[PDB]
């Protein structure tokens, strides 16, 4: 899987 | 009604009166065939 | 999905992908029923036999997707979970009876050409379409063979099967909150859901008002696409009242 942006890690 | 107005109506299909490749196989089975 | 084909763009605007934060991997399918709620199978979040017990801050919801592994920028939307709700009488000990769960999103999702909600059935719609012979559609990024994965969203059309035939194909005690689907061994065609499709939607198009309704949820099966074997789904209308309940309370 392609990494998803960090701003979505809460 | 039971399911907000607009539900089940796809933007790229029903909303523009376009059928997808296999949705008819479904409707043809709603009587007797399969 | 076994023996299906690549879904076309916007073909299932309500398809949802349950995504694990760490490690970053696919977890289950699910469906969008409003701008704040997604429906899925309870065993996707809770299953003690495998020590599986996920919490809100453990997953992410990805809506509007087509590709299985790419971060479809500008098209897909990623949302966080505010609260998860498992059916109080979910039976993971015996036969997975009442395999269903609701997820409340932290923020309302904005609809688009690739993001749109499916309808929940009413008594009339279920009574007209939920009949043996009538075909339905299943979609998911799950495996393609019982024992590689798909690159793009998969989809198959399967016929609903007579209850008796369902019972005589398994040792698992079948309940009223379930129904099976798939082609019989002599019917020529085939296809089925499989590992990774769990939680996904089983939908039918109403020939009365042209809308799509989610009649079932991918729950369980014995292997994938085996002759004499059928996939089982959670009977959404039977659990409809618990659903309305959870929604107007929270
Ligand atoms: N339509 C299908 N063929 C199909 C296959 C697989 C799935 C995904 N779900 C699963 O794998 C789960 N397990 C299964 O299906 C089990 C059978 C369950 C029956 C109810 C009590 C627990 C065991 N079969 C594994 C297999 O023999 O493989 C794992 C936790 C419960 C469900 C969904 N649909």
């Amino acid at each position: 899987y392609e990494p998803i942006p960090e701003e979505f890690a809460q | 009604g039971s399911g907000e107005a607009d539900c089940g109506l796809r933007p790229l299909f029903e909303k523009k009166s376009l059928e997808d490749k296999t949705e008819r196989e479904l409707l043809e089975s709603y009587i007797d065939g399969r | 999905i076994v023996e299906g084909s690549d879904a076309e763009i916007g073909m299932s605007p309500w398809q949802v992908m349950l995504f694990r934060k760490s490690p970053q991997e696919l977890l289950c399918g699910a469906s969008l029923i409003s701008d704040r709620w997604v429906l899925t199978a309870a065993h996707c979040l809770l299953y003690p036999p495998w020590d599986k017990n996920f919490t809100e801050n453990d997953l992410l919801v990805r809506i509007g997707k087509h590709s299985r592994t790419r971060y479809e920028r500008n098209i897909e939307k990623i949302s966080m979970l505010e609260k998860i709700y498992i059916h109080p009488r979910y039976n993971w000990r015996e036969n997975l009876d009442r395999d269903i769960a609701l997820m409340k999103l932290k923020k309302p999702v904005a609809f688009s050409d690739y993001i749109h909600p499916v309808c929940l059935p009413d008594r009339e719609t279920a009574a007209s379409l939920l009949q043996a012979g009538y075909k339905g559609r299943v979609t998911g990024w799950g495996n393609l063979k019982e024992t590689g994965q798909p690159s793009v969203l998969q989809v198959v059309n399967l016929p609903i099967v007579e209850r008796p035939v369902c019972k005589d194909s398994t040792r698992i005690r079948i309940t009223d909150n379930m129904f099976c689907a798939g082609y019989k061994p002599d019917e020529g065609k085939r296809g089925d859901a499989c590992e990774g499709d769990s939680g996904g939607p089983f939908v039918m198009k109403s020939p009365f008002n042209n809308r799509w309704y989610q009649m079932g949820i991918v729950s369980w099966g014995e292997g994938c696409d085996r002759d004499g074997k059928y996939g089982f789904y959670t009977h959404v209308f039977r659990l409809k009242k618990w659903i309305q309940k959870v929604i107007d309370q929270f």
